[PDB]
């Protein structure tokens, strides 16, 4: 089915980085977009960025500028997400998930649009802390 | 009526046609048209906006560097190497210097030698496009005919903004009583987009055409950004030192900013900071007038007794506004407004009111006309006569003429063969007159582009001079369409 | 840029009552809208797309409406097992960005 | 640098004023001449070139101005 | 502004290398020539004008040359 | 000529002739720079204001 | 005019001003065929190590 399983919760040193990996399963791993949510608990969700599987496209927001890589392996049908500079405010959950596409390369908005962002099968989040 | 006082402003005489009209307009300008009937009505143009952008480019103007570790083989043999010169991140260069019992290893020779640094840049320049899409104009267009207040503020609600799109078109307008008004827009004859950037720098920005854009030097970085941190060239950035023998060293370039300014001069600014602002640029659109009411028909004319207040008002050949204030009962009945010579009714002026209107009574009601060249005696009065204001014209009329031919002139420059446009129904000669200039001017005016001031009046008066010594008649054009075009468009460019 | 401006921020009801949440768009959005229902714990969840959509799934009490930079999300009778956070998110332009979120509380 | 290429002739213009707006030019103008003013010997040795060579007298006043010209 | 007059014929020059050593020349160089293929036609009207006026061919030359040296 | 740290010695003419803002050795508190018609540039679009 | 208000419509005369205070400066300074002095090492030949 329709499915996503992110790797299991973390904790980090500031400064550090991590590497949160998502699996998915119940369609053509190259047949739809991946994005990157993450929500603190003291607030609501945030969009982190984005990654085609087809072709390695990648894009990100503004704030994370710098501080973020995302990686694939179409083998295994899995997404890598990684963040770079842990601070404490980075402390939240994350979640992955998927668009419905057309093709080559990421990112769409004409050809009318995926219709979520992180809420259908995106998965079922991770919990990171960056603590000393 | 919102165009008085801007000066050089277009005066659109007649309609025909069975409907419409053509108006080339822009900004700075705004345009007052007339027909054999229907209100005297101003086009005046106000910010274009283009909504969506999409970034291409990313120049920084300032960096700084740090780490940067170097190195050397030392020998002949080799050419040195360093394993952060992986990371594109870093800048790299080869030099050479020397080496030997002094630096203490082989052989005694000129040696290769390395050196790499980390590249990091704050400030930017954010340079977007637009496609010959959603992108948009506003116009007011304003009625004449009193309603207090201005012949000015534009603020203030009478013309309405009137938007358009291409995504759209046929421009459906509405104005108080008469105000079915129709026009057409043709933006995509605008600007010519897909040939242009918006520039965004600290804040001010700027519009220039898209290929010089990408040949700018300064360090490359493409729109997807992302980290990437991923900037080519940088070899026209941080220079490197090398004093005479020993060492080398890198420098950060510093800020280029200003020398920016001074290379975006030649170009017109925009402002941006929500969105768009865009200024400037031009539009053409077409006018089919046919639904316009003459606001009021059937009444009586006036009774009698006006009470100016002001005087006299020229402004920019003609037009002279007068404001004045109705006294009495009639209600809004018609006034009897005239321009006359002296004595011995001849009358001419020419009143642009058309159709002037009391309102509800007491309000300062306002008029412009064009009296001749000369004396001019014009009246508003009539059972007990009631006023006489005497008035003189100086100037013109071959002045006139000629002033006319230095507008069309300028406006065969600037905009082009829009400009010819600019009339309306010419028939053939016109038509035929756009496409002469249309591929002439086109193949001229152009190739033989990219010229400044200097090298545009010397080339001028060099070439009309080798044709002033031509053989074969030919001189005509040679010389006059030489001297024409160069001379005279010389001085007007370059604002 | 573009800031999703979500009220109220909470609601307070009594069962099978009628709620309503409207967004405000700091610049015209057209048709491209979303609503989010996200239970505590739970990843969030669709409810409603282009604004105006059903997700199939999704039960019929759910509707949403606006076009411009205005928009309102309802549920016709409130349900208790529809206690949540429900969110609204802007994809235009792609800065991508949602709504602060409004929480419920069953009376 | 961006020092020179700086987006003139090129078109688009408008109807509108620019960015220097009438100064650029003059500005360009006075810098040359006072750069003319400063080494006048190169102004000497250049105009006797124009009187060698060509020298149609035309000629002359053009390939002067030209040396002119070559100053950066 | 300082974008010209750039300090170089000058004098004084050392026996070590000054600052943008070996490369603003070859800037000069490759920054003119680009303008050059950005707008042929000029190159095309300023040879033509080359092959009217002197023209005793190494006059040509010359005042062609001047064509490249016209303005960046 | 002393810059943030790195200098340049250049002949004086030049150094004279140099455009931008001016001022001369005395200064401290003048503040009386004599120029700056090279810098800070006006706008003026089309009519109103500047 | 009517629009600004004022009087009989006509292109008229503006000025402005503006504070002016500057940020990084250049130090240039000169130096008197005096005060200046060059450091030779003139170093032997012939052996030792070094
Ligand atoms: C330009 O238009 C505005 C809007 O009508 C004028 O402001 C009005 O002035 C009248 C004069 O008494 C007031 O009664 C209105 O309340 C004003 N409108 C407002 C405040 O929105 C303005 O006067 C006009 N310009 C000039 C020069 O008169
Ligand atoms: C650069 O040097 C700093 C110390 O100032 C060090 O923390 C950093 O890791 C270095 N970075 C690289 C890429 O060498």
């Amino acid at each position: 089915e329709v499915q996503l399983v992110q790797s299991g919760p973390d904790v980090e040193k500031p400064g550090a980085s991590v590497k949160v990996s998502c699996k998915a399963s119940g369609y053509t791993f190259t047949s739809n977009y991946i994005h990157w949510v993450r929500q603190a608990p003291g607030q609501g969700l945030e969009w982190m960025g984005v990654i085609n599987p087809r072709g390695g496209s990648t894009a990100s927001a503004q704030k994370f500028q710098g501080r973020i890589t995302m990686t694939r392996d179409t083998s295994t049908s899995t997404v890598y997400m990684e963040l770079s500079s842990l601070r404490s405010d980075d402390t939240a959950v994350y979640y992955c998930a998927r668009g419905g596409r057309a093709l080559f390369y990421d990112s769409y908005t004409t050809p009318r649009d995926g219709g979520s962002w992180w809420f259908d099968p995106w998965g079922q989040g991770s919990l990171v802390t960056v603590s000393s | 009526m919102r165009c008085i006082g801007i000066s050089n402003r277009d005066f659109v005489e007649g309609v025909s046609g069975g409907s419409w009209v053509d108006i080339v307009l822009e900004h700075g300008s705004c345009v007052t048209t007339m027909a054999k009937n229907k209100p005297t009505l101003d086009f005046e143009l106000i910010k274009t906006e283009a909504k969506h952008p999409a970034t291409l480019r990313k120049y920084c103007v300032e960096a700084k560097l740090t780490n940067t570790t170097t190195a050397s083989r030392c020998p002949t043999q080799g050419e040195p190497s360093l394993n952060e010169e992986q990371d594109k991140r870093f800048v790299c260069k080869h030099s050479m210097v020397d080496r030997g019992w002094g630096n203490g290893c082989g052989l005694f020779g000129k040696g290769g030698i390395v050196t790499c640094a980390m590249f990091t840049c704050k400030k930017n320049m954010e340079g977007k496009v637009v496609q010959p899409e959603n992108l948009e104009y506003t116009i007011v267009i304003t009625p004449h005919s009193g309603e207090e207040n201005a012949v000015g503020n534009d603020t203030g609600k009478h013309g309405k903004e009137i938007k358009v799109t291409p995504q759209s078109s046929i421009t459906e307008a509405e104005l108080t009583g008469y105000g079915t008004v129709t026009m057409e827009c043709s933006p995509r004859t605008g600007l010519d987009f897909n040939e242009m950037v918006l520039l965004q720098m600290e804040n001010k920005a700027w519009l220039v055409h898209r290929q010089w854009f990408l040949d700018l030097p300064l360090p490359w970085l493409p729109g997807a950004d992302t980290q990437g941190s991923n900037w080519i060239q940088k070899e026209t950035l941080v220079t490197f030192k090398n004093p005479h023998a020993k060492k080398q060293d890198v420098v950060v370039l510093g800020s280029q900013e200003g020398a920016m300014h001074t290379a975006l001069t030649g170009a017109t600014e925009i402002q941006m900071s929500s969105g768009n602002l865009l200024f400037t640029g031009h539009l053409k659109c077409r006018l089919r007038m046919d639904k316009l009411q003459l606001k009021g028909m059937s009444y009586s004319m006036c009774t009698g007794k006006f009470k100016v207040v002001k005087e006299i008002a020229e402004t920019q050949h003609g037009t002279i506004v007068i404001r004045v204030q109705y006294e009495g009962d009639g209600s809004p009945c018609k006034i009897p407004f005239e321009i006359m010579d002296l004595e011995k009714r001849h009358v001419l002026g020419r009143l642009i009111t058309v159709n002037p209107i009391v309102t509800e009574k007491d309000s300062p009601v306002n008029i412009e006309a064009e009296p001749p060249f000369g004396d001019s005696y014009i009246i508003i009065g009539v059972e007990p006569g009631q006023l006489k204001l005497s008035w003189f014209k100086k100037g013109s009329s071959i002045g006139q003429m000629f002033e006319t031919t230095m507008r069309g002139a300028k406006r065969m420059a600037i905009l082009g063969d829009t400009a010819w446009d600019f009339g309306s129904l010419g028939g053939v000669f016109t038509s035929i007159g756009k496409a002469l200039h249309q591929v002439f001017g086109a193949i001229y005016g152009a190739a033989f582009s990219g010229v400044s001031w200097t090298m545009k009046i010397l080339i001028g008066v060099v070439i009309t001079w080798i044709g002033m010594n031509s053989r074969s008649t030919s001189l005509s054009v040679s010389l006059v369409l030489v001297g024409v075009v160069t001379l005279y468009l010389g001085v007007m460019v370059q604002a | 840029d573009i800031q999703l401006t979500q009220s109220p921020s909470s609601l307070s009801a009594s069962v099978g009552d009628r709620v309503t949440f409207t967004c405000q768009a700091s610049q015209d959005i057209r048709k491209y809208l979303n609503w989010y229902q996200q239970k505590p714990g739970k990843a969030p969840k669709l409810l409603i797309y282009d604004a105006s959509n059903l997700k199939t799934g999704v039960p019929s009490r759910f509707s949403g409406s606006g076009s411009g930079t205005d928009f309102t999300f309802t549920i016709s009778s409130l349900q208790p097992e529809d206690v949540a956070t429900y969110y609204c998110q802007q994809f235009d332009d792609l800065p991508i960005t949602f709504g602060q979120g409004t929480r419920l509380q069953i009376k | 640098s961006v020092a020179l290429v700086p987006h003139v002739g090129m078109g688009l213009e408008t109807r509108t004023e620019t960015w220097m707006s009438s100064e650029g030019a003059w500005k360009h103008a006075q810098r040359i001449e006072t750069w003319i003013l400063r080494h006048p010997g190169f102004t000497i040795m250049a105009a006797i070139l124009a009187y060698t060579i060509g020298t149609t007298y035309f000629q002359r006043v053009l390939i002067f101005i030209l040396l002119t010209a070559v100053t950066p």
